[PDB]
């Protein structure tokens, strides 16, 4: 009687949704056709006899990815008319997907959301995935969040956004729409998790020893993180954690809800079994700055609160004996007004392996969600990138001619300045 | 006659009860199907204390299970001895509290509590002669620490002359699993002092210390901590269910261990406890039991009892033994430690003997002592509370559901006043 | 009544005890499972001297086993009669001393000794009437010679009126197995004289000489040396466990064999000892026992007893025999050897008779004589010590753990003073 | 609960590590796949179900040897990611492997060392193997020792270095890096054992009767010596010796810890059984100057201390009877300030034979580790070789251009002069 609905918008969102939906189907024993040859209820729904239907909706204005989905092996799984598709792409223009073509599509998505919500009885909250540096992704994510915040109100929404890397970039105009989308979801999303690609590339290179990774390898790691986060809702555990038990433990103030994640262990089968993978060493590896899932240095800032999930055969006393060691270290310092900052969850189900993938099978794993003061650097560098081109009003004509006003750029800049001032104000000791 | 009903709330309380009832059933020879298969006549004479009688000759506990989420009770039912509980007594909500005290005490816990109070009233009105209630809950969680404490006040308002027990687990700063523990601990201690007739604090840190040092087992789990807590719980009411040289119900302990109505926070301990490999070396004698009973590491709390002076003490011996030896040993443990006993109340140790030992053991002792050393726990809890509250961290979650900071200030002031007036008698001299 | 507890330390002491307890159990008819299967009534009357009683009717020795490394106690448990020892009494460290006296007495032995002292205190406080303690350890090892001697001082500080026995193996220069033997021998002799009420020196060289010459067996092993030492150990306390014509506890021997409080270093010997092929030739008579008892080669030490004069002597006869013959033979052995007996103390031989002989033998004798010939061992030990110390060889190992050369100088001076004042009475005349 | 970690660096180190790791796997019954078809714990670790993983790490900058290891029959044994390999070889240049390419690899090795150490609970110490006359071997050994000496501190490290022969040499520049590495490990290693190839060639030629030996035959003898040294930690014995019990018995002063080894018997199956191999004759053969494992003459200097290990069915009395004979001989003289210089160890497990090898199966063996004053000759001849080329500054440009300073060569020369003066100062009688 506990449910959650995941929203996938944009090319990156759909490509990570595919990645998480192989993993969930594999973890619950459901074949790609949707047929089994009481834990499924969190992500799926029973049709009365036979197949299961995911509680997910796919959105995009550009039809190529959806058409690829509707012809692959998973054509029989998803309901045919929840893969909403458009005709014309926003083409990396934020104003397009927020004012011009997204408005005519958003009504169908909201109707689908209502039709899925009326089925659930114990709706925990929503999940949303969107790559920020694109037109349709950021614009439609903003519009959907704004509609949901007023249609439902206090229901919790979680956002797994992928911000651009510090120096590596695929587009040339992504700072503009990244800043605008951050403006939009700052006052509209309860949790936002950092996911830039460069850090995960470094993780793959160093640990998985892959020298030529593709997007699928990144999306599989993200899917594993999602599964670790939501395992506690569908498996028995000695110390459970619910989604609603987050803003009471990781969010000191309503404005501050951007945090960065990490995962451990990450290791290949060729050298995994030569070492014992004790809980102490994995919880040490999870706190290593080089294993952050976002390219930010935690040594440059304080910690505010750490929520970290275990799964497997871990014993609570071993967890406490490792939290003490971390509190001992002099290179990790917490904020003054937080004496204890750890929330611990323990689950019994070990992580599942996907055949043909990178990760091996292990009995212990740890996933941490940590809120730290050091996150302000990404905001500062994105702001610096934005200012350089906004000084000469470059690329603005592509946005003014799509219905957006001239002054809309300035107030996003002011909100980022306010956020940066707030992060500095919080981190000073009393 | 003089029976009590069981009420438990939250996940921690449900897990404690899931072992407490197993221990009681094993003691009385009740199979997991509710059928008596015991050996001794005394096993059935006073079974009305905890068990009711139904048609078909089976027995059903008079326990009431409540939580704001259905998962824990849906899990405890599948465990051993899970079928004994009457399905009608299961009451649950569909939302949960998310470790937020305000949600579990003002908004959600207020509407649901009518249904559980209905079954509580049904159970109490029916029974032959009420002795009282015993409550198991945790102070580290939202729904538990809120709904349980509000239920305490509601029960006290309707049965002012009955006795009330509470076994409360307080969050230690060493093993912290939730970041918002100080808030709902401090809020709960405020209400708990006003209504509970007896309170018994239990700490996970002390349980891990005991398991690692005395039993010396490699991998402690929640099952061992629950088993120790269950043995301690059963030891208190043993003489009320079995004959003995000096019977002593709960009210007699209440008279003899509480000097002033606001000083009713005890810490307990169980003896004997020996490792598997050393269970053959030791010989069970009254001196061996009493030397381990007053041992500082044997207390179920991290509070150090030689950092203060005992106001009073109690011991509940089990098994057949001579009373002269018990009295002389109690005198000896009080003459050799005169510095740690307050001097203006002479003969401050109570003893009782029950002729029925635990199954598998020939002698056992349960220790309940009211000491001034308990101040250290409230001191550190208030220290963390005032470190976190001065910045108003995580305050918006509580203030968004009708609560204000004034109730935080009053709670802090009352808790500090309790801390001060509890140590006031430590320096008092005759 | 008047029972004693057993405490052993180090590898050599553990191996001695592993045969001493086997000999005692075989004497009292106790099976390796702790079940009595004896034949005579007297086998159970005074079993409380060495064995405790537990539920189920089995018996457990009151022995305490300590070492700085776990290997030796993990090995003695798998040997015969290894299950008798209570697992709780096993205390060990994880590091070891490496034959370094400083590590086993200042840095590592100081922290561990609290746990073993706890169980020692538990054993002594409980027993009916304490007689005393007996200690087995080696002076050629670091952890033994350090921790045992510090434990001697700690025990003496708490029980000043009880009696203390030590069976000490000193390193002979003939069969040397460790290069740093003189240092920890000299350091240990300094502390041993100040606290031990009785000391009995045993040498491996003398044991090999006895095995090769008297028993004439081809291949001696540590099992034979241990068996001889165990028989000698058992012979001393035989009359305290069995009836006899003239009972004589350990305190009575202490009164009669120690003229001055600092002269308590005895050398012992056991009779009869015969080869397998000549066990049928010999006839066991009191003259045959007494002629072998005073034989120089029969002493358990390489010290030559006709190089000095006996201050006093003692004999503990076993079996049923006439007292008149014993007294006349003792007189005859003292009239024919007047040159080797000091003249200012007349009648300096003590005798005792016990009616219960060893299992398999009809008569046996244990000899304990205080002689001035023991000076030669300290002379050679000090000679090697001063030969090695003048160059400060191997001194840095000891000085790196808080010890200094001043404690070496004081130890050497005190040992030389002991050597001098022990021979002072050899030249004394009336 | 006793562990040891072995470090293999360089081509010679890896090739002797292979030699010791066939022998250990054969001696503990483990198949080359790592699967058995409680003594293993010293060298191995249990993975929970099935295979065992060695506590060893292989280091090299040149990939050929590691690639050969990863394709042989032992590919399944070692953990895939503890065989750290580089890309570019140091090419016999010491400055390369200490300043240029070794620094970028040393961090991974230290991470692996930490990951292996956290698993051990009773870590006795480290073993390291490295051929001194090479760039990467000497340089990385120096750097690893220097890092370990500060990361761990007082943990014991043992070095089995292979110095160049007096006249036989494979390189032309090996004196330079040999002297520099001796400088580095003089103040950083607790024990260093001499292993030059010429002496072992002569041993093989004279005893094994092989006229064309290869490196494998040498490495098998070295592996047998290592097994004899470490047998006492994993097998039951009458007289045990630990690694930590060495600096207290063989190292008179902190500077002097270079000693040379010998082994006996060495004989082939074709003529082994014709003679009885008594303990006396093997202990005589072990002290023969021609059977030294390093090409040094013990007749040219005094002995300081001899530590010598037996294994098999040897009896201690036979050992003492043979130590006496050696003390008798006039051609072997000990230093004046050392009266006894022998430390004896006895073990029961006979040496194991490797199929297809040279040595036969015997029931008795002896391994001696002897510290003698005659070792100064190798230092003097290496110094003379160094001075000849350092007079004209030959080959120095290959070192100055790799980051090393000009003056670094002189201070190694001064330290060797100091060591030679110290060896002369110690050997003079008082
Ligand atoms: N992690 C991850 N990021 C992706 C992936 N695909 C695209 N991105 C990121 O998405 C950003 C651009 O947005 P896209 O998702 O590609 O396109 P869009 O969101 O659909 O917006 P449009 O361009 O209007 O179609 C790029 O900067 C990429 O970094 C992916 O498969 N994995
Ligand atoms: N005993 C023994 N010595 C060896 C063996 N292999 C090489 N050596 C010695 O090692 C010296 C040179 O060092 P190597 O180990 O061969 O090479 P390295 O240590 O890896 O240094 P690099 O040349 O930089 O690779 C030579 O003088 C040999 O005497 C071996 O298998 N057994
Ligand atoms: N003894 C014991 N303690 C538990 C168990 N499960 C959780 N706890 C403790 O309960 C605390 C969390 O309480 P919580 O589950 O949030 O209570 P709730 O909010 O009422 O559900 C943790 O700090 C744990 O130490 C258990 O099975 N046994
Ligand atoms: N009688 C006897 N003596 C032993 C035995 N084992 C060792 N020893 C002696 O003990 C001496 C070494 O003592 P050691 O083992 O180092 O003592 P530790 O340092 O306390 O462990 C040697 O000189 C041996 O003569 C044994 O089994 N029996
Ligand atoms: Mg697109
Ligand atoms: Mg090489």
């Amino acid at each position: 009687m506990r449910e959650v609905i995941s929203i996938h918008v944009g090319q990156g969102g759909i490509q990570v949704g595919n990645a998480c939906w192989e993993l969930f189907c594999l973890e619950h024993g459901i074949q790609p056709d949707g047929q089994m040859p009481d834990a499924f209820n969190t992500f799926f729904s029973e049709t009365g006899a036979g197949k299961h239907v995911p509680r997910a909706v796919f959105l995009d204005l550009e039809p190529t990815v959806i058409d690829e989905v509707r012809t692959g092996t998973y054509r029989q799984l998803f309901h045919p008319e929840q893969l909403i598709s458009g005709k014309e792409d926003a083409a990396n223009n934020f104003a397009r997907g927020h004012y011009t073509i997204g408005k005519e599509i958003v009504d169908l998505c909201l109707d689908r959301i209502r039709k899925l919500a009326d089925n659930c009885t114990g709706l925990q909250g929503f999940l949303v995935f969107n790559s920020v540096g694109g037109g349709t992704g950021s614009g439609l994510g903003s519009l959907l969040l704004e509609r949901l915040s007023v249609d439902y109100g206090k229901k919790s929404k979680l956002g797994f956004t992928i911000y651009p890397s510090p120096q590596v970039s695929t587009a040339v105009v992504e700072p503009y729409n990244s800043i605008l989308s951050t403006h939009s979801l700052l006052e509209h999303t309860d949790v936002a998790v950092m996911l830039d690609n460069e850090a995960i590339y470094d993780i793959c290179r160093r640990n998985l020893d892959i020298e030529r990774p593709t997007y699928t390898n990144l999306n599989r790691l993200i899917a594993q993180v999602i599964s670790s986060l939501t395992a506690s809702l569908r498996f028995d555990g000695a110390l459970n954690v619910d989604i609603t038990e987050f803003q009471t433990n990781l969010v000191p103030y309503p404005r501050i809800h951007f945090m960065l994640s990490s995962y451990a262990p990450i290791i290949s089968a060729e050298k995994a079994y030569h070492e014992q993978l004790s809980v102490a060493e994995i919880t040490n590896s999870a706190f290593e700055p080089a294993n952050m899932m976002a390219k930010c240095d935690p040594r440059h800032g304080k910690y505010m609160a750490c929520s970290m999930m275990y799964r497997g055969d871990v014993v609570p006393k071993d967890v406490n004996a490792s939290i003490a060691t971390i509190k001992t270290k002099r290179t990790i310092q917490f904020v003054d007004w937080c004496p204890t900052g750890f929330k611990v969850g323990i689950n019994y189900q070990p992580p599942t392996v996907v055949p043909g993938g990178d990760l091996a099978k292990v009995m212990r794993a740890v996933c941490m969600i940590s809120n730290s003061t050091a996150i302000a650097e990404v905001f500062s560098r994105l702001d610096h990138k934005f200012d350089l081109m906004y000084a000469k009003r470059a690329f603005v004509h592509w946005y003014v001619g799509e219905g957006m006003e001239e002054g809309e750029f300035s107030e996003a800049r002011e909100d980022l300045a306010a956020l940066e001032k707030d992060y500095e104000e919080v981190g000073i000791e009393t | 006659m003089r029976e009590i009903v069981h009420i438990q709330g939250g996940q921690c309380g449900n897990q404690i009860g899931a072992k407490f009832w197993e221990v009681i059933s094993d003691e009385h020879g009740i199979d997991p199907t509710g059928t008596y298969h015991g050996d001794s006549d005394l096993q059935l004479e006073r079974i009305n204390v905890y068990y009711n009688e139904a048609t078909g000759g089976r027995y059903v506990p008079r326990a009431i299970l409540m939580d704001l989420e259905p998962g824990t009770m849906d899990s405890v039912r599948a465990g051993p001895f899970g079928q004994l509980f009457r399905p009608d007594n299961f009451v649950f909500g569909q939302t949960g509290a998310g470790n937020n005290w305000a949600k579990g005490h003002y908004t959600e816990g207020a509407e649901l509590i009518d249904s559980v109070l209905d079954v509580v009233r049904k159970e109490a009105e029916g029974c032959d002669c009420l002795q009282g209630f015993q409550i198991t809950h945790s102070l580290g969680g939202g729904t538990g620490s809120g709904m349980g404490t509000l239920l305490i006040s509601k029960v006290r308002e309707e049965y002012p002359d009955r006795i009330m027990e509470t076994f409360s687990v307080v969050p230690s700063p060493k093993v912290s699993d939730t970041v918002v523990e100080p808030y709902n601990a401090t809020l709960s201690v405020h209400q708990l002092v006003e209504n509970a007739d007896e309170c018994m604090v239990i700490d996970n840190e002390a349980l891990y210390d005991i398991c690692f040092r005395t039993l010396k087992l490699t991998t402690p789990t929640y099952g061992d901590l629950n088993h120790l807590v269950s043995a301690a719980m059963s030891g208190v009411t043993c003489c009320l269910r079995f004959p003995g040289q000096l019977n002593s119900d709960l009210r007699k302990l209440a008279v003899n261990l509480i000097p002033f109505p606001r000083l009713h926070f005890f810490m307990i301990g169980f003896a004997p406890l020996t490792s598997r490999g050393s269970q053959q070396y030791r010989a069970l004698t009254v001196p061996e039991l009493t030397q381990q009973m007053f041992d500082a590491k044997n207390m179920m709390c991290a509070a150090d009892p030689r950092h203060g002076r005992y106001l009073t003490a109690s011991a509940l011996f089990r098994g057949r033994m001579s009373t002269k030896e018990v009295d002389e040993q109690m005198l000896n443990v009080q003459n050799k430690n005169s510095s740690y006993f307050v001097e203006w109340i002479p003969n401050n140790i109570k003893s009782s003997i029950c002729d029925i030992p635990p199954k598998g053991l020939k002698m056992a002792v349960t220790f309940v002592g009211n000491s001034t050393a308990i101040q250290e726990m409230f001191k550190r809890v208030a220290e963390q509370f005032t470190a976190m509250f001065r910045r108003k961290a995580f305050l918006h979650w509580y203030t968004g559901e009708g609560m204000d900071e004034m109730e935080f200030t009053e709670a802090e002031s009352n808790m500090n006043d309790l801390v001060s007036e509890y140590q006031q008698y430590q320096d008092a001299t005759a």
